RNA sequence: GGGAUAAGUGCUGAAAGCAUCUAAGCAUGAAGCCCCCCUCAAGAUGAGAUUUCCCAACUUCGGUUAUAAGAUCCCUCAAAG
RNA sequence: UUGGCACCUCGAUGUCGGCUCAUCGCAUCCUGGGGCUGUAGUCGGUCCCAAGGGUUGGGCUGUUCGCCCAUUAAAGCGGUACGCGAGCUGGGUUCAGAACGUCGUGAGACAGUUCGGUCCCUAUCCGUCGUGGGCGUAGGAAAUUUGAGAGGAGCUGUCCUU
RNA sequence: AUAUGUUAAGUGGAAAAGGAUGUGGCGUUGCCCAGACAACUAG
């Protein structure tokens, strides 16, 4: 479920949960996915920013 | 059972679209649609309750295929009487009743449970180019390749 | 083109030319009058209703259907005719050569013109299978066991179920038959009769629909 | 397909005018409206026809070789005429019975009122409706290998047998 | 009109091409037309 | 009878300057054919269908009222069973 | 098809032919299109396309088999527990009686021949053929649109006009 | 998804002897504007 959630919402970056993931894990985030999604569901002006992390570490 | 937010009735919110089937193949087409019918591409996606919007096909007549796909492909059906075998090109399916030529490819890509059912009843398929939803102000969709 | 309801009298026989006995059978249609006129900018497909039998009109307590008002009573009042029996419809008849309240008379048929008579079966109700199909009995003697009885209604392991349309016993009779290239042996006005060549189905005292050939 | 790719392409002298998708071309007596292929394009700068060979591959290698030709007896039609001379015996045999508890459809057995019976030319401008009329008129009687009796052209063998299917 | 798995040309007189996807052996003579299939 | 069609017969025509039913195209052609035509039952929770006509006091239409060739219950019956 | 193997069934999967009733195939018997013939006309050798319907009464051998008589446009080959016995018969195979022939010291045996010999069941579930009650559509009475479904489709013989 | 190729059969998504003017690769030669190779006339 998370996943999903993850992906629709990684989507409307112009992004994809692989893609997302793999930035992500460069960066040095350590997250949960859990979290990830409960973050993206409510405040997603805060989920902007995680995003825009990840494509600095492309 | 710690935090995980759960979508229910009076917190969904439907939208309506209009994807045009102008010079589209018809496979490629409805999997976009389908995704859309069932709500994949919303945050707040729960599988045990619908959250998908509408869709409305303007077009639908001027679909393309690939190959001799318009020859071959035929559409069998069975009348539960021994030796009620009836078959049909989707070529000649094109032609005379192409809404439902859509509506099938759409139908058969969605779970065949009791939501199943009720997800597949927000689509609606014409054949000209105008459509009697002025009131729902439904807007563009383009396909996201 | 040139459709009429009737009520099927009886049946009986006339001499036609070069002494050739003919069976013919009178069917009485009378009080036929245009009550609308479906167009096809309105319902999709054009048509006219006609009426047949007439009936006492305005009544209070009446439980029967023979005389009363409201529903019947206001539709019929729409043109200039009284409450009718039966109601039909022709969408093979022009929609251009009748008006709202005309009488549909006896003389737009003729003699030697093919017509197709339509109307319901008699019914014999319950029925076996060795006469609602042509079926044949068992051996009466020989010791045998089996007489006015079906077969077999399947085959055996691959397939255990029976197929639909088994042909087996059941309500037979009450059936819209439509008999086809028939005649206009003579047309009567005086009693306002028509001679069919040949029988039509139904029972005595019953509704019979003609119509035009196609073929 | 084997056909020389290279084609001649010789100028036109009857007045052309093409629209792009339907090339008309009118003189004498041409006026022939004909749609053409699209992929292709041309280059009738003036009398002198030309085609351009977009994309070049197999079925480009093909399509541009028809074309040229397809316009060459269009143009070449409408100022000449395309005429085939058909010769054949004039006799009217057709079946047999002898006549021209039922009859099968009233009467039987008919043949042909012989009408012209002499060498036929069809005039036409259009090749291929030319051709097709040409035949269909060739197809009312068969060369027979009998004594070549029917419409034909020139071909015939003698024979005479019909015993076995 | 032979129709046999295996066409090959009889003679030089005839000629081998491909119609609907189908080997034939167009050939003069009439007594000498195959068709793979 | 109508529409495409099978085997097949063709007409033009091209990636060997010829040829060639073919790669475009134009025809013709079966009890073919399920298509259309003919006969019968049929509103389809893809709540669907359509047309014509008839029907108002209670009392915030809560139904306290209720009306409609509106339904029965009951009774004389048969073209029905 | 005759076989090879022994994987399901021995606290039972009980039966060869005929009768009644059926469905499906095509490797086409009849009807329909064609092609080529060492294919005179009739007519037919073979081959291709084609499955929609239609494919008979008797005598006899014990009959599935076969042989004959007379017809027919034709008397096609198969699959479904070698279709169908909680639908039918019991002729065949067949159990206790009894003869004949061969075999055995004998009780008896024989894929020899012959006469006689009990075939059980009130339909719960699915399935099929008919026929109603209850609600639903946001409806009281009539009259209907209908391509979803079913049925039916191409056999003969003369007459008489180049 | 990225990068490059192959296939036109729905091959993919059932077999063999054999057959074949499908197509892409590799090689090894024989002619080529003295003009091959279509086009064509001398016995």
């Amino acid at each position: 479920l998370w996943i999903t959630r993850i992906n629709a919402a990684a989507r409307q970056h112009e992004m994809s949960y692989s893609r997302l993931m793999n930035g992500l894990k460069k960066a040095g985030i350590d997250i949960n996915r859990k979290m990830l999604s409960e973050i993206a569901i409510s405040d997603e002006k805060a989920f902007a920013q995680l995003v825009t992390k990840a494509k600095d570490a492309l | 059972m710690r935090q995980t937010f759960m979508a229910n009735e009076s917190n969904i919110e439907r939208k309506w679209y209009v994807i045009d089937a102008e010079g589209q193949t018809l496979g490629r087409l409805s999997s976009e649609v389908a995704s859309i019918l069932r709500g994949k591409n919303k945050v707040t996606y729960t599988p045990h309750v619908d959250t998908g919007d509408y869709v409305i096909v303007i077009n639908a007549s001027k679909i393309e295929f690939t190959g001799n796909k318009e020859t071959d492909k035929v559409y069998y059906r069975h009348s539960n009487h021994p030796g009620g075998i009836k078959s049909i090109t989707a070529g000649e399916l094109r032609r005379t009743n192409p809404e439902r030529l859509i509506e099938n490819s759409i139908k058969g890509m969605l779970p065949s449970t009791r939501l199943g059912e009720k997800q597949g009843k927000k689509l609606f398929v014409y054949g000209g180019a105008e459509h009697p939803h002025a009131a729902q102000q439904p807007e563009n969709y383009e396909l996201r390749g | 083109t040139k459709g009429i309801l009737g009520r099927k009298i009886g049946m009986t026989q006339v001499f036609g030319e070069n002494g050739e006995l003919i069976p013919v059978t009178v069917v009485e249609a009378k009080e036929n009058v245009v009550l609308q006129k479906k167009t096809v900018e309105v319902d999709g497909y054009n048509a006219i209703q006609v009426g047949f039998e007439d009936k006492k009109a305005y009544k209070k307590d009446a439980k029967s259907n023979k005389y009363a008002n409201k529903p019947a009573e206001g539709h019929a009042k729409k043109a200039d005719a009284a409450p009718k029996r039966f109601i039909r419809e022709f969408r093979n008849v022009d929609v251009d050569a009748y008006e709202v309240g005309q009488e549909v008379s006896v003389d737009t048929f003729v003699a030697g013109d093919v017509i197709d008579v339509t109307g319901v079966s008699k019914g014999k109700g319950f029925q076996g299978a060795i006469k609602r199909h042509g079926q044949s009995r068992g051996p009466m003697s020989h010791g045998s066991h089996f007489h006015r009885a079906p077969g077999s209604v399947g085959m055996a392991s691959d397939a255990s179920r029976v197929f639909k349309g088994q042909k087996m016993p059941g309500r037979m009779g009450g059936n819209t038959v439509t008999v086809q290239n028939l005649e206009v042996v003579q047309v009567d006005t005086e009693n306002k009769v028509i001679l069919v060549k040949g029988n039509v189905p139904g029972p005595k005292k019953g509704l019979v629909e003609i119509r035009t050939s196609i073929k | 397909s084997r056909v020389g790719k290279k084609i001649i392409d010789i100028p036109s002298d009857v007045t052309v005018t093409f629209d792009g998708n339907h090339v008309t071309v009118k003189g004498p007596k041409g006026e022939l409206s004909r749609t053409l292929n699209e992929r292709m394009t041309f280059k009738q700068e003036e009398n002198t026809i030309e085609v351009v060979r977009p994309s070049d591959s197999k079925e480009d290698r093909t399509n541009h070789g028809t074309t040229r030709a397809l316009l060459n007896n269009m143009v070449q039609g409408v100022s000449q005429g395309y005429v085939k001379v058909l010769e054949l015996v004039g006799v009217g045999y057709r079946a047999q019975m002898q006549g021209k508890p039922v009859e099968i459809k009233a009467e039987e057995n008919i043949t042909f009122s012989v009408e012209k019976n002499t060498v036929v030319k069809v005039e036409g401008i259009s090749k291929e409706q030319v051709g097709a009329l040409a035949s269909n008129i060739r197809s009312v009687r068969p060369p027979e290998p009998y004594k070549g009796k029917g419409i034909r052209y020139q071909g015939e063998y003698v024979r005479r047998k019909e015993g076995k299917t | 009109m032979k129709v046999r798995p295996s066409v090959k040309p009889i003679c030089e007189k005839c000629k081998v091409i491909k119609r609907k996807g189908k080997v034939m052996v167009i050939c003069e003579n009439p007594k000498h037309k195959q068709r793979q299939g």
